[PDB]
């Protein structure tokens, strides 16, 4: 197996490719990117990130009731949430350009776009389309070699 | 971070990529079967042959007969990405019914966007 430490780092490398794959309609001059609620593996991205295109990551801890999430956030890197709060922040997000990443990979029906698996000897994500489609921002399809390029050996 | 050279090709993600479904029914209108075959071949390209595709209704109906629906919905959608080149076992069916909405039901809006299949990727 691994460390927390080192799994923590990794969520914010492959988080890292997943952004390069994604476009902003407005393409704002800072990435804010926002932790909302429980994480396990989110301190690495939340010491902030420069992208490989000169822009920076601004990142943040943000709470699960607040309804102007999707004003606030560019990126969504959600953490442990009921299906109650799932739906709060979906709202919070609906209509406004925003991706949306789980550290958990067991809720990926509806909600988030990517959906991470990170215990075990690589990370991986489910990816859900209509969620993508959903989004308003656009995704390039070869981004779905960043999970099977771990997933295999 | 690849990503970046990207030019203007292929993005076949957008918003008219949703693979909606009238009410009731449960076969693709060939506006969608055209996007399935887009996205099914945009699946192929980048060496993914699996994914799992889980179909929804809205509200109205009891629930057994909207599960036994978006089941349907699931396996028309299959037949594409089976057409498409895909092997049919590589092509997992979930239907989910009513259960788990996308959008306000309270809405014929909302409703629209809840009849729908949705196209999962398994790492
Ligand atoms: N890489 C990049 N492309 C942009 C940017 N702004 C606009 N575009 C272009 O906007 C187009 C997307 O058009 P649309 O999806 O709205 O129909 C693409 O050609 C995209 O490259 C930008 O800031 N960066």
């Amino acid at each position: 197996r691994t460390s927390i430490e080192q799994r923590s780092n990794a969520v914010s490398q492959v988080l890292l490719g997943i952004f390069s794959y994604v476009r902003w309609p407005k393409e704002p001059a800072v990435l804010q990117l926002c932790v909302v609620g429980p994480t396990e593996y989110a301190d690495g991205l939340l010491r902030g990130m420069v992208q490989a295109n000169g822009r920076r990551v601004h990142a943040e801890r943000r709470a699960v009731d607040n309804p102007d999430l999707g004003t606030l956030c560019n990126v969504i890197y959600l953490g442990v949430v009921d299906e109650r709060e799932r739906q709060q922040v979906f709202r919070s997000l609906a209509g406004h350009p925003v991706l949306s990443i789980s550290e958990r990979g067991t809720e990926c029906s509806v909600g988030s776009m990517f959906c991470l698996n990170v215990g075990g000897p690589r990370i991986t994500f489910e990816a859900n389309l209509d969620s993508i489609a959903r989004s308003g921002v656009r995704v390039h399809p070869s981004v779905l070699k960043l999970a099977r390029r771990q997933a295999t050996p | 971070e690849q990503g970046f050279e990207l030019r203007d090709e292929g993005w076949e993600f957008g918003m008219s990529s949703k693979v909606l479904f009238g009410n009731n029914l449960d076969r693709l209108n060939p506006d969608s079967r055209n996007t399935l075959t887009k996205i099914a071949r945009a699946l192929l390209a980048v060496d993914i042959d699996k994914v799992r595709l889980e179909g929804h209704t809205d509200n109205y109906g009891d629930e057994g007969y909207n599960q036994k629906l978006s089941e349907r919905r699931a396996e028309s959608v299959a037949a594409v990405f089976r057409e498409a080149g895909m092997p049919a076992a590589n092509i997992e069916v979930r239907g989910l019914g009513m259960s788990k909405p996308v959008a306000d039901n309270k809405t014929r809006a909302g409703r629209s966007e809840n009849r729908r299949v949705a196209i999962i990727v398994p790492a």
